[PDB]
RNA sequence: ACGAGCUACCCAUGAGCAGUUUAAAAGAACCAACUCAUCUAUGUGGCAAAAUAGUGAGAAGACUUGUAGGUAGAGGUGAAAA
RNA sequence: GUUUACCAAAAACAUCACCUCUAGCAUUACUAGUAUUAGAGGCAAUGCCUGCCCAGUGACACCAGUUUAACGGCCGCGGUAUU
RNA sequence: AACUAUUCCAAAAGUUAAACAACUCAACCACAAAGGGAUAAAACAUAACUUAACAUGGACUAGCAAUUUCGGUUGGGGUGACC
RNA sequence: AGUAAGGUCAGCUAAAUAAGCUAUCGGGCCCAUACCCCGAAAAUGUUGGUUAUACCCUUCCCGUACUACCA
């Protein structure tokens, strides 16, 4: 959220203008619990899975303020509560 | 405040049934449609649009229904008529020429050759002979009848290619369709609606209709005799 | 073929579960211990209810083919 | 110089190209780029073909040069015919330029029997007769070579060590 | 995603202070978007062997979009971690020790599958004798079907050809997988004439 | 933010129109209840922040009317009088 | 018939009629409808009529072009039958 | 600008892929063809096309609409004139 | 009143390379006239200034045109 000059010029308007991810819908396979969630992603969450080289990396090596998002929070301490037990 | 629509019955019935009017206001409560409002109060009599429907799905075979009686419809233009059969009546739009004591066929089996057309049987556009004055069009199989419903109007078939049908309809457009699909042949009830000549101004307020607005508007560049090319044929068959 | 019930005048389908159910071997937690909703707070589910007493007026109405007399054969009446 | 034959150009310049015969000892002329590049092997080989599919030994060999015509300067040069009598003439021979003008050039050299010195010496000959028209160092002249037989494919020739 | 940044500088604030923020700091300009970038492809190592891909083992930089639509999800290949590359590695070192790989190549593969449904014409004139020897016969892989044939590979069923007919030949790609290929033996035609009487007409 | 208990329009649910003239319940005719408010005179801090007296137009319809619900200010509504 | 409740009740608006324009169709308006239908407008019953003009503008075609019951337009100077 | 509608590009998803204009003048071959006098390379280092419903970024057209002003002197202002 | 604006052969137009059509004058064709063919003549409203002139400006004159409003 944010304002923006049209023309990208200083002396132009000033515009509200918003910026909004684009969504996929995507279905992604865990190891650990086997199975398969139809998840809302985006291209840079793919770019991320494939960076950490596994989806359950991905989720057991970000932390809580690089996720953003309560789904993975459960999703980690579901897939964390299956090792430790 | 949301308000709900008055169409909550679920199971067919031939006895008219409640209705409420709407007078342009959408659920919101907002005019979205002018000139709608303050008519005369109406019942609704639930209209089978398919034309072929067996009681039961023990017997899928073609089956012969008898007419009862042709009444007077106030929501469409047209005119209904009674029809029962088996075990089960039915509300269906009556042709130009149906009467009481009468016998309509109902049928889809494709014939290679043909089959007589009738002024109320209804067989699929694959048996019709090429000549055949057609209504109540069924877009696509079992989906029921969506065109060609007002009164007096009447599409021609117009030819049968591998294994498709081709009608034209009333508003001289050209539609393809699959031969399979059921329709009605003859031409709908109340011909000379469109002769009908409206007294005076109140006879507008009894149907329905509100009086336009008095705003004077300067035409556009949008009136003015418009000359412009038939649209393409409109096809709803799926070529693989 | 044109079904004559209506989207808006039927009665809507549940919500969707939350996403805690989706989870194999976690226990969710909910605000059926407060007995009152909270935001926040998964949704429970509970098993259909079954009064141990049967109440003659505040029962549900009993299955046509539960009554004795019930035959397979149609009759005309 | 006109934009859709720079690419043309920049084209068949990207064209991948490997040096000797892949680990495969059977594999696709799709999946290998070409392998073939000495002269004295083309010739030899050109030689072996007519062993290969029989015919009569001697054989006109119209070799296609993908010169470089074009690309000195942001103006194009125009086509010309330098006529140049061969060292070992086959029983002055003009220099023919294409219809199209799609910097190929196709000019008999010599007959099949002639021996692959007579015939490279030929083709030496020719490197420098055509190179005659623009001898400029700012753009190359010489793309490609593809020497091919009258029953024969071309063969890509490494006349890179040979343009100088 | 979209990267922007702001048009009025910030003031500092050094000593681990969250900075003011004022309304002409929320004025933003797009400086780059990440989907209009020239995409990367993704390595990923195959752990089965794919009709058009490498082989089972092997390292390959398929598109993005096919690595996760089709080829992850159906276990065909694994991601290309570097603690993945090693296993790999190291069960190569067990059949080749031994001379067990029989995987071919990534071009080796598709070499097998282009001979299993294949016909050669070995296009031969009659004006002058001829005799079919595997030198010969790899010269017609090369200009009709487009085929490098090592002299050595071909194996002739041992019998003398002088006239046209059919035929069988063994073709053996690194010495691991054997296939036997038809053999159309015709009579020769110009390539230029031949596509003008067929080709042109029909 | 709060307002459609006045008013503009609409959706529900109700309730009224006697006599007279005509094959007529015909947006016909005479005239009350009822509803509008043409003309003039009083009134002008008035009985009244728009009324009283006389006189008028419609009065089986595009008519009056009770209860209750809906549309909210960058809008609602309007047989356009901004 | 309707309107400026509280200075204008009218020649204003509406109206039957005629005409132009946009749309081939499904679950909350239009509509539980389907071109003899439904919207966005003009002009005002009936009767006799509605002439000429696509250069400009607008619209359509989205190219040539086509449209005025689309916005709009619809001529000078000089001489000539005794006067 | 937002928003509605039209159109293009990008993202996204999917589909297919290894390619054609001789003519024998001599002359071999019973044919069908042949040989001498050309039978290359290449397709594009990916390319081409399709994509319903939703939907992101960047542009184009139109509708609707947003912000802000409308100079001065003048034998009162406007008009003419002047700076 | 103010402002705007024009004058060209007898007539009407286009250019300032003063042209084109018609009218007028002479001749031919026809029984005669007209049509038609051929040949000739003809002008920049006015004064002054525009290197010098003309299309320009200025003066004079004729005539054309718009506006003259709030109380
Ligand atoms: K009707
Ligand atoms: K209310
Ligand atoms: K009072
Ligand atoms: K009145
Ligand atoms: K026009
Ligand atoms: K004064
Ligand atoms: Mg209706
Ligand atoms: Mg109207
Ligand atoms: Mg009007
Ligand atoms: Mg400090
Ligand atoms: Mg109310
Ligand atoms: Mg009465
Ligand atoms: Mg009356
Ligand atoms: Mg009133
Ligand atoms: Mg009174
Ligand atoms: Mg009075
Ligand atoms: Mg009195
Ligand atoms: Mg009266
Ligand atoms: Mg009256
Ligand atoms: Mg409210
Ligand atoms: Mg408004
Ligand atoms: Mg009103
Ligand atoms: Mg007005
Ligand atoms: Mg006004
Ligand atoms: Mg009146
Ligand atoms: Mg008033
Ligand atoms: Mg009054
Ligand atoms: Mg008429
Ligand atoms: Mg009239
Ligand atoms: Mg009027
Ligand atoms: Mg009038
Ligand atoms: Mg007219
Ligand atoms: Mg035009
Ligand atoms: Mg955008
Ligand atoms: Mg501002
Ligand atoms: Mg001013
Ligand atoms: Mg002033
Ligand atoms: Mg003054
Ligand atoms: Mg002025």
């Amino acid at each position: 959220l944010g304002h923006r000059y049209v023309n990208n010029d200083k002396l132009s308007k000033r515009v509200r203008k918003v910026w909004k991810p684009q969504l996929f819908q995507r279905e992604l396979y865990s190891e650990i619990l086997d199975k398969r969630f139809t998840v809302t992603v985006t291209m840079r969450t793919l770019d991320l899975i494939d960076q950490a080289c596994g989806f359950d990396f991905y989720i057991l090596k970000t932390p809580k303020e690089d996720l953003c998002s309560k789904f993975g929070m459960d999703l980690k301490r579901g897939m964390l509560l299956r090792l430790a037990r | 405040a949301t308000s709900v629509s008055w169409k909550s019955r679920t199971k067919y019935t031939v006895m008219p049934v409640k209705m409420r009017k709407s007078g342009g206001r959408n659920h919101t409560g907002q005019i979205q449609v002018h000139g709608i409002g303050g008519g005369h109060k109406q019942r609704y009599r639930m209209i089978d649009f398919l034309r072929f429907r067996p009681e039961h799905e023990s017997k899928p075979g073609p089956f012969e229904e008898k007419v009862i009686a042709v009444r007077y419809d106030p929501c469409r233009s047209a005119d209904i008529a009674l029809v029962a059969g088996g075990n089960r009546k039915r509300w269906i739009i009556a042709t130009e020429n149906m009467k009481a004591g009468d016998t309509v066929l109902n049928s889809d089996h494709i014939g290679r050759m043909a089959v007589a057309a009738r002024e109320g049987d209804a067989h699929p556009l694959g048996a019709l002979p090429v000549g055949t004055l057609i209504n109540n069009v069924e877009s696509e199989p079992g989906r029921g009848a969506q065109y060609i419903r007002a009164a007096g109007t009447c599409g021609v078939l117009l030819r049968k290619v591998n294994g498709t049908a081709i009608i034209q309809l009333p508003s001289k457009r050209q539609m393809q369709v699959l031969e399979t699909c059921i329709a009605t042949v003859g031409r709908v009830s109340n011909v000379d609606h469109n002769k009908r000549v409206i007294g005076k101004a109140g006879r507008n307020r009894w149907l329905g209709k509100r009086p336009n607005s008095g705003l004077w508007q300067r035409k556009g560049g949008w009136a003015g005799r418009k000359i412009r090319p038939l649209p393409p044929m409109k096809s709803y068959v799926k070529l693989p | 073929a044109y079904e004559w019930g209506v989207r808006s005048t039927r009665k809507p389908e549940p919500p969707p579960l939350d996403r805690v159910y989706e989870i194999p071997g976690l226990e969710p937690i909910t605000y059926a211990g407060k007995m009152h909703f909270m935001p926040g707070l998964a949704r429970p589910v509970f098993p259909p209810w079954d009064p141990g007493w049967t109440h003659p007026k505040f029962r549900r109405l009993p299955p046509l083919h539960e009554h004795p007399l019930y035959k397979d054969q149609a009759c005309y009446v | 110089a006109s934009d859709e034959k720079k690419d043309d150009i920049e084209k068949i310049k990207s064209y991948p190209f490997m040096e000797g015969e892949p680990e495969d000892d059977v594999y696709l002329k799709r999946l290998y780029p070409r392998q073939i590049y000495e002269v004295e092997k083309a010739i030899h080989l050109l030689k072996k073909f007519q062993v290969l599919d029989f015919t009569n030994p001697n054989q006109g060999v119209y070799l296609d040069l993908t010169l470089d015509m074009t690309l000195g300067k942001k103006k194009k040069v125009e086509p010309f015919a330098s006529v140049l009598s061969l060292p070992y003439p086959f029983t002055g021979h003009e220099i023919k330029v294409d219809e199209e003008r799609e910097n190929f050039l196709e000019t008999k050299i010599a007959t099949l029997n002639m021996s692959s010195d007579q015939i490279a010496a030929n083709l030496q000959a020719v490197i420098n007769e055509v190179c005659r028209q623009r001898p400029l160092n700012l753009g190359p002249f010489v793309v490609r070579a593809f020497l091919r037989s009258s029953t024969s494919e071309g063969l890509l020739i490494k006349i890179e060590p040979l343009l100088p | 995603t979209v990267i922007v940044e702001r048009w009025w500088k910030v003031p500092l604030a050094g000593e681990g202070r969250k900075p003011r923020l004022h309304r002409r700091h929320r004025v933003y300009k797009l400086v780059e978007d990440t989907k209009h970038r020239p995409k990367d492809n993704l390595e990923l190592v195959l752990t089965q062997s794919v009709e058009e891909l490498g082989v089972r083992g092997d390292l390959v930089s398929v598109k993005k979009s096919v690595g996760r639509n089709r080829l992850l999800p159906q276990g065909l290949a694994v991601y290309a971690s570097p603690e993945n590359k090693k296993l790999f590695e190291e069960e190569k070192l067990l059949r080749q020790e031994g001379k067990l790989e029989k995987l071919q190549t990534k071009a080796g593969e598709a070499t097998v599958k282009f001979l299993r449904r294949c016909h050669l014409e070995v296009g031969m004139k009659n004006n002058v004798k001829w005799e079919l020897n595997p030198e010969i016969v790899a010269r017609h892989f090369l200009r009709n079907l487009g085929v490098v044939v090592a002299p050595h590979a071909l194996k002739l069923p041992e019998e003398p050809i002088t006239q046209r007919g059919e035929y069988w030949c063994e073709v053996t790609v690194n010495g691991l997988d054997t296939v036997r290929v038809p053999m159309s033996v015709v009579n020769f035609e110009r390539p230029k004439t031949k596509r003008y009487k067929y080709w042109l007409a029909q």
